[PDB]
C-alpha cells in the first residue's frame, strides 16, 4: 500500500504547473518547498482514511481489578516509553501513534464473547467518555470471567518524519495509500494548494473545479467499491428455537 | 400431450420459484455507516442517514408471483384427460 | 434391496433422504409418506 | 417428489421469516437531540425536531409478507399425493 | 403557532401493525400437527 | 486527543498564505499576531464541541439536607480555591472551569436509581433554574433515601493560558481535537479571519465560501458517524407482566 | 492486448497540437518532454484498469499452521527478491509487482471448496484487515483440510521501465491496453494535459470539454459492454431437496 | 466494402477547405499531410467498427491435453511466422492483425454444441482471463469429447501500410467500409481536425457542432437499421415435453 514521494511529487508537477510550488518560470523545476508539499500530502491522507476504511487494527489489554478508566495513549503501549506514573498494560498490537484511533468498532474478550458498545441498558455496556477511554463499570467486573480484551478500530497510517538533512533524498519516503486514492489525493493537494492565487475570470475558479473534481471521484470510487466492506449473516438458526 | 403439457407447465413453476432471490436481504449503500451497520446485523436498534427511509433503502427478497394462467392451463388439461377416459378419479383435489 | 432401502429412507428422514443445506438456513423437512402411511395402517388392520 | 418439493417451500418460508429484521427499531439521524433521544429511549414524553414527523422518522420492522403462491403449491402438491395415494387421511387441516 | 396543524404537530404512538403471514403459519403448524397426531383436541379456539 | 500547537499554525499557513496574519510580502514567514490566532483557535474548538459531543464528564455531590440551590461553579469543587463563605461539597470529578457544562444530561443516585430532568409532575423531579443550578424540592428529602449524587453532562475543554514569556515557544500549547475536527477547523478559522478583507469581486467572497466548506465537512462528519452516540435498549421484560 | 507508444504519441500530436508538449511553433515536430507523456499514459491506463475489469489473475499460496497474516507482496513470491527475514510462501501465478492487486475476489482451495470473504459470521471467514493482507483465524485450521489456496484478484498491468538509454527509441515499449480504451485514453491525456493553459474565454474551457468527452466515451463502452462480465447461474438442485 | 482513398480526400477537400490539412491560400490544393489524413482515417474506421458489427469472423483451434491458456495472438496462427517458442495451433480463420479480435462471441466444438462463454457455474464454462485468452480448465478435457473448437468474434479491418514510396500514389488505397458510413466517417474527421483551431466566436465552434453531427448521423444509420442483426427464434420443442 506504499508509492514514492518521488512519483507523486512528479506527478503533481502536471497540475500544479501554473504556480510558484513546483515552477522556475524558466526551466520549471522543482523548488524547495518541499516541506509545505509533504505537510499537505500527511492531511490528504488522513482525509482519505477518514472518508474509507482502507485499514483497520487490533491491541490486546490485560485487565486490571477495581480499574474504571482505561485510556488507549502511546504511553501506556508495550515497546514505548514507560512513563514511570503508567503501567504498561496494553500488551499487544499495532503499534500507537498520535493519530492512530479513529473509532473504536468491536470489542472480544477470551471467551469468544462479544461485548456492547455504547448501548445503554444492555447487559454488559462499554462506555467511552472521551472516544480514546474505555470506562469499565463495576458489573462488569462482578460477571466479567475474562482476563483480557482484544480491541479493533479504524486506523489511520503514521506519517514518517522528514528531516534537514533527509533533504538530501526525499524520495526514499513511502506514502501509504493504494494507487487508486492516489489519482483522488492528487485533486485533494492540487485544490488545497491552488485556492489562494488568482485575480482573472477563469483564474480564479480553479481551485473551486478541483473540489468539485476531487467530490467526483470519491463518489466513483464508492459506486466502484474499491474499499473494505463487511456484510454480516447471523446464524439465527443456533439459538435453539428457530428451527 | 397432456401429460407432456402438465410436465412442461410444472416444471415451468419450479424453475421460477427455486432459481429466484427469496432469502436474501439487500441494503443501499450509504444507508448505513459502519457501526450503525454492525448494530443492524447485530440485531439491536440503530440509526440510519438522512434521505433514506428503511422502507426503501432495505429490502426482503421473497418467492414472486405465478400469474393466473399456469393454474388454469393445469385444469384445462385435467379436464380434458378425464373426459378422454371416462373416470373422474376423485382427484385434482382431496381424494375425498 | 437397494430400491427397498431407497423408499424406507424417504419415510423416516434418514440417509440420502435428509436434505443437505447450508449453515444459517432452515433445516426442517415436513414427513408426508409417514403422514400417509398412519392413515392406512388400522384401516387395512381392521377387518381381521 | 411431492414430500421434496412440500420441503423446500416450507424451508423457504422458514427462512423469509427468520432472517428478518423483525423486533429492531430504526430512528432518522438527526431528528432527536441527546437529551429528547433519552426520553423517547425511557418511555416519557418527548419532542422531535420539525421536519421529521414520527411517522416517517421511526420505523418497527416486522415480519414480510408471505406472497399468495406457496399456499397455492402447497395446496396442489397435497392434493396430488392424496389423488395419487387414494386415502384422505382427513388432513391438510383439523383432523376433524 | 400558524403553519402547524395538530394532526400532524402532535402524535401519539400506538401498537404497530401484526402483518397478515404470522397468523397463516401459526394456524399451518398447528394443522400439520393435528393432522400428524390424529386428534383434533377442539382447540385452536374456543374449546367448545 | 490533542495536536501541537505547532502543525496547526503550519498548516493554516497554506490558507492564510493571502493576507497579514501569517505573511511578509517578502519571504512568506509567520509574524506575532499569535495571541489574536490562538484566540480564535478556542472559540473553533468551543464551536465543534457544541456541534459533536466529544467528550463528557462526572461530578458527585454530597447532599445536605434542607438545601434548595445547589450551583455547580468552581468556588464549591474539592481541589479549587475555598472560598471562605461557601461549602465544599463537589467532591470529586474532573476539574471544574469557566465554560464545562455546556448541558446536565443525567443524574444518578447511590442506589442505582435513575431520577427525571425538568420533567414536570413526574414522581422526584429536579429543576434547573439558571442552567448550572440543581434546584432541589422538599419532598425530594422527604423521600430521597440517597446520601450522594452523580451528575453526568457535555463538556468542552478548558482552553491552555498563553503567557508573554511563553511566547518564546508556542508550540508546546496541545489543543484538544481528533484529527478530524481539525480539518473542519481549519475551514471555521480561514472563514473567520478572511472575512473582513478585500475589495474585488472574487475576493470578497472568500469568507462566504469558506463558511458554505465548512459547512459540509459538518455535514460529512455527522454522515460518517465519528463522534458518540448513544442507543438505547431498554429491557422493558422484567418490569413483570410484559413476558 | 499491446499497442507501439510510437501510434500512440503520433496520434496525440493530433489534439496536443496547440501546447508545448509535442510542437515547435515552426515545423511541429515531438519534443523531448516523452518522459513527462509516459507519466501521464501510465497514469491513464491505471485509471481505465480501475473503470473496468480488462484483467484477472491468479496466485497459489501454501499454508502453515498458526500462522496469522499472509501479505500479498512482491518479496514472498516465488522468482522475487528472496528477502532473508521472509519465507517465500506464494508459490506459482503472474509475477507480483507493486500495483498488481486491486481486489481479492475469489478464495478456492484445493478441494474444489469456495471460502467466504469479508462475510461476518459465516462458517469459514477470511478477512482482510488491510486490503493486501489475509488474515486466517485458528478455526479455519481447525477444520481446514485444506493445504494451499488460490487467489484470484482484478489486475492492473506493471508499467514498463523506461530509461535515459532508452530514450532512443521510447518507440518499442508497448502499453497494454485493447484499442477501444486507446480511443477513450486520447481524451484522457487530453483533458490532463490542457488544464492548466489558457487565458482567452473560449481556450479556458478545453480541459472541461474534453473531461465530458471523456465521461460520454466511458459510458458508451459500458453500453456497448466491451469488458469483461461474469453473469451467475447456480444449480440449486443438487443440494438434495429442490426437486 | 471498399472505397477508393481518392474519392475520400476529394470529398473532404469540400469540408476541411477552411484549414491548413488540404489548402494553399492561393489555388486551393492538396498538401503533403497525407500520412496524417490516413493516421486520422484508420481511426474513424475504427471507431466506426466499434459501434456497428460490420464484420465477423472465425477461427479453429486444434486442442492440446492438459493445456490450461490459449492466447489468439498472430505468432500462432498458420500462415504467419512461426515464433519457435510457439506452436503454431490456430489452423484455419481470416489472418489475425493487432486489432482484429474486439469480443469473442460464440465457441462451437466439432460435434455441433454450443458451449458457455463467461457463464460461471455452467456445466462447461470457458473463461476469458485477457480478453484475449481462452482459460479451459482440466474438467472440460475430463468431459470434452471434442477434438476442435470454432471461434466467431466481432472483427476489425486491419489497415493498410502506407510507405514513403508509395507517396507516389495513395490513390490505389482502398478503405474497407460501406458507403453509409463513409457519410458518417467525413463528420468524424472533420470534427478531430478541425477541433484545435479558431479564436473567434463562431469559428470556435465548428469541432462541437460537427461532433453533433457525427452523433445524429449514427443514430440515424441505427434506425434505418443498416447493419447486422441476428434474431433468436429457439425450438424449445424438441427437448421432449414441450409438446
Amino acid at each position: 500500500t506504499i508509492q514514492l514521494k518521488q512519483v507523486i511529487d512528479l506527478l503533481a508537477e502536471g497540475e500544479l504547473s501554473n504556480i510558484k510550488y513546483v515552477n522556475i518560470d524558466t526551466g520549471a523545476l522543482v523548488l524547495e518547498r518541499v516541506p509545505s508539499l509533504i505537510r499537505a500530502i500527511n492531511l490528504g491522507v488522513l482525509d482519505l482514511h477518514k472518508r474509507f476504511l482502507l485499514k483497520e487494527g487490533m491491541l490486546k489489554i490485560q485487565l486490571e481489578e477495581g480499574r474504571r478508566l482505561y485510556p488507549l495513549r502511546p504511553a501506556y503501549q508495550v515497546g514505548q516509553k514507560p512513563k514511570p506514573g503508567v503501567p504498561q498494560f496494553i500488551t499487544e498490537g499495532n503499534k500507537l501513534g498520535r493519530q492512530s484511533i479513529l473509532k473504536i468498532e468491536k470489542i472480544i474478550g477470551d471467551n469468544g464473547v462479544e461485548y456492547y458498545l455504547n448501548d445503554t441498558w444492555q447487559p454488559l455496556n462499554i462506555t467511552t467518555p472521551e472516544f480514546d477511554v474505555l470506562e469499565i463499570s463495576d458489573e462488569f467486573y462482578c460477571h466479567s470471567s475474562s482476563k483480557t480484551l482484544e480491541v479493533r478500530y479504524r486506523r489511520a497510517p503514521t506519517p514518517m518524519k522528514i528531516c534537514v538533512d533527509n533533504l538530501d533524498s526525499w524520495g526514499c519516503i513511502d506514502i501509504d495509500l493504494p494507487y487508486t486514492h492516489l489519482q483522488a489525493l492528487l485533486y485533494f493537494v492540487a485544490s488545497r494548494c491552488q485556492t489562494p492565487i488568482g485575480f482573472m475570470e477563469n483564474t480564479a475558479q480553479e481551485g473551486f473545479n478541483f473540489s468539485q473534481k476531487y467530490e467526483a471521484e470519491c463518489a466513483n470510487l464508492d459506486a466502484q467499491n474499491l474499499r473494505i466492506d463487511p456484510v454480516g449473516n447471523q446464524d439465527r438458526f443456533t439459538r435453539g428455537g428457530w428451527v | 400431450d397432456n401429460q407432456r403439457i402438465i410436465g412442461a407447465v410444472t416444471r415451468g413453476m419450479i424453475d421460477t420459484m427455486a432459481r429466484s432471490a427469496n432469502g436474501q436481504v439487500g441494503v443501499m449503500k450509504g444507508a448505513l455507516d459502519v457501526t450503525n451497520r454492525r448494530r443492524f446485523d447485530r440485531g439491536e436498534n440503530y440509526e440510519f442517514n438522512p434521505g433514506a427511509d428503511p422502507r426503501a433503502a432495505v429490502h426482503m427478497h421473497t418467492f414472486p408471483e405465478i400469474p393466473q394462467s399456469a393454474q388454469y392451463m393445469i385444469n384445462l388439461q385435467q379436464a380434458e384427460a378425464e373426459s378422454m377416459t371416462g373416470v373422474k378419479a376423485f382427484n385434482a383435489g382431496i381424494s375425498g | 434391496i437397494t430400491q427397498i432401502n431407497r423408499w424406507l429412507d424417504y419415510m423416516h428422514v434418514r440417509g440420502e433422504g435428509k436434505p443437505k443445506t447450508e449453515k444459517g438456513k432452515s433445516a426442517v423437512q415436513p414427513p408426508t409418506i409417514r403422514k400417509q402411511a398412519e392413515w392406512r395402517y388400522s384401516s387395512l388392520s381392521e377387518p381381521f
